[PDB]
């Protein structure tokens, strides 16, 4: 059901892949919101300062 | 036990996480190192035979 | 003194210009070449102590 809308212009992930998140068993999760500028997107990386 | 830079020691998760085009170069790191254990191994045993 | 395919021979450059997800796999190459050169160097001993 996440997939629904077309511009998910990022949802490339670090640890895991998207086509394996439906056969993972995930211990806890969190979901953590904001809402930035289109510009600050590429600011959310490990390690990446801005 | 040792990762010799893969995310994982065990082979089973690396195949379960991650997409197949991704696993090719950590899996690889983790051949050619349990590689190397092996022969360093056999290389001993042949100075301890003569 | 030599770069071991990495991209310079001293630590403290590594963790300056580039990005903290890949200084992890960066320095690891380099490890593991200097164990290998350490490796070349013991078991010539062995032949030599025979």
């Amino acid at each position: 059901v996440l997939y629904n809308l077309a511009p998910f212009f990022t949802f490339k992930c670090y640890g895991v892949s998207p086509t394996k998140l439906n056969d993972l068993c995930f211990t806890n999760v969190y979901a953590d919101s904001f809402v930035i500028r289109g510009d600050e997107v590429r600011q959310i990386a490990p390690g990446q300062t801005g | 036990s040792s990762k010799f830079g893969a995310i994982s020691s065990v082979l089973n998760d690396i195949f379960s996480r991650l997409d197949p085009p991704e696993a090719e170069v950590q899996i690889d790191r983790l051949i050619t190192g349990r590689l190397q254990s092996l022969q360093t191994y056999v290389t001993q045993q042949l100075i301890r035979a003569a």
